[PDB]
């Protein structure tokens, strides 16, 4: 019924993005209802599509051999149907490496098993996606604060391995979010919250920093801003749909052989800002991707 | 000498009734594809279902050796089709039949090599 029901899923509005709101409790009016997916589709099968059919909608730079991590990608199943959809979805020769905490089998080119913070690559990459969470973070009963754990890893991991023009989409919820992060979504050339329609009636949204510039273009206040994202979910009920999923015929992310060029940073000049913020350029060396856990040894 | 038959334990556990490996991912796609058995991209036609290979592969699946010498898995980072009538168990289906190396069809289930 809703034109928003065709689309893969619901951006955040700029004009809540401005606002100073105070954070409040996630009511969701459609809370408790869910989706009917396609026969034999798993809800993170359809969350993923609906994420990539969104993601192919932004100035995504696409390099050849481009490199993918994604976070969180295990499950209770012991398989990764999110990294199952990101191999999928990427250009062929795309480099894809998954990691969660718990053990699980996957699509990935390279997979790492132990808590995030133990990862390490000694380069840099061009999309991260994170899925990681913890449902034990909602807790009704005490303040809503920011969140550390695997965050702090996840901001750390975007300031020192993503690289310029590079974009991520990293998975929150009502009690899963942290303010550095969308702190960090303002030294993106675009950044949005996005719900899934098939997932539209939880608090979970991916916030996307589109196009990543090193360097703040806009000062966002985190706890302000988790608000604005609360109060936009609260005032906009989103209607359940899985009506993107039955078209897939422009599914796959185009190949566009994206421009990747080793630019120190005073070269960093306003034309290659410009560049970078319209999805024309990735600037990183194209050394050969490695990869390691670190693994504590004790008795 | 010895070795874990994990293959012939699982046709054997079917055949007793027990119920089918579970969490095999189906993928959302066209199903107007070239109908190919294991494919990089998914390919299931109007017959078929497109999974992640490693979610349909017994070893991948069991955390056992893959059956060959360098222990290389075929199904893993790729597509497997499964016609819709065996789709209840992709597993199952994998280890039973046999991809045909000219067409890359399964061999009774889409290869037309044998025919006139
Ligand atoms: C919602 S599940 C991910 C589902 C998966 N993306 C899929 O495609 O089905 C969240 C995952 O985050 C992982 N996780 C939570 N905290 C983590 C941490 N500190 N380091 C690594 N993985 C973590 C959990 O082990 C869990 O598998
Ligand atoms: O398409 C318009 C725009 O504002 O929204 C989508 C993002 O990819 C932005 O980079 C882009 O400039
Ligand atoms: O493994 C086969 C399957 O049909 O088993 C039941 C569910 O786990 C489905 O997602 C899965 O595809
Ligand atoms: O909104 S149109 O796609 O039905
Ligand atoms: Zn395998
Ligand atoms: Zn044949």
């Amino acid at each position: 019924a809703s034109s928003q029901a065709w689309q893969p899923g619901v951006a955040m509005p700029n004009l809540y993005k401005m606002q100073r709101m105070l954070l409040e409790k996630c009511d969701l009016q459609n809370y408790g209802d869910s989706a009917t997916l396609p026969k034999g589709i798993m809800m993170n099968v359809a969350k993923y599509t609906q994420l990539c059919q969104y993601l192919n909608t932004l100035t995504l730079a696409v390099p050849y051999n481009m490199r993918v991590i994604h976070f969180g990608a295990g499950s209770d199943k012991g398989v990764a149907p999110g990294t199952a959809v990101l191999r999928q979805w990427l250009p062929t020769g795309t480099l894809l490496v998954d990691s969660d905490l718990n053990d699980f089998v996957s699509d990935a080119d390279s997979t790492l098993i132990g808590d995030c913070a133990t990862v390490h690559t000694a380069n840099k990459w061009d999309l991260i996606i994170s899925d990681m969470y913890d449902p034990k973070t909602k807790n009704v009963t005490k303040e809503n604060d920011s969140k550390e754990g695997f965050f702090t890893y996840i901001c750390g991991f975007i300031q020192q391995k993503l690289a310029l023009g590079g974009s991520v989409a990293i998975k929150i919820t009502e009690h899963s979010w942290n303010a550095d992060l969308y702190k960090l979504m303002g030294h993106f050339a675009w950044w949005t919250a996005f719900v899934t329609n098939v997932n539209a009636s939880s608090s979970e949204a991916f916030l996307i920093g589109c196009n990543y510039l090193g360097k703040p273009r806009e000062q966002i206040d985190g706890y302000v801003m988790h608000a604005n994202y609360i109060f936009w979910r609260n005032t906009n009920p989103i209607q359940l749909s899985s009506y993107s999923l039955f078209d897939m015929s422009k599914f796959p992310l185009k190949l566009r052989g994206t421009a990747v060029m080793s630019l120190k940073e005073g070269q960093i000049n306003d034309m290659i800002l410009s560049l970078l913020s319209k999805g024309r350029l990735i600037i990183r060396e194209n050394n050969r991707v490695v990869i390691s856990s670190d693994v504590l040894v004790n008795n | 000498a010895f070795a874990v038959d994990a293959a012939k334990a699982y046709k054997d556990y079917l055949a007793s009734g027990g119920q089918p490996i579970t969490n095999c991912v189906k993928m959302l796609c066209t199903h107007t594809g070239t109908g190919q058995a294991i494919t990089v991209t998914p390919e299931a036609n109007m017959d078929q279902e497109s999974f992640g290979g490693a979610s349909c592969c017994l070893y991948c699946r069991c955390h056992i050796d893959h059956p060959n010498p360098k222990g290389f898995c075929d199904l893993k980072g790729k597509y497997v089709q499964i016609p819709t009538t065996c789709a209840n168990d992709p597993v199952g289906f994998t280890l039973k039949n046999t991809v045909c190396t000219v067409c890359g069809m399964w061999k009774g289930y889409g290869c037309s090599c044998d025919q006139l």
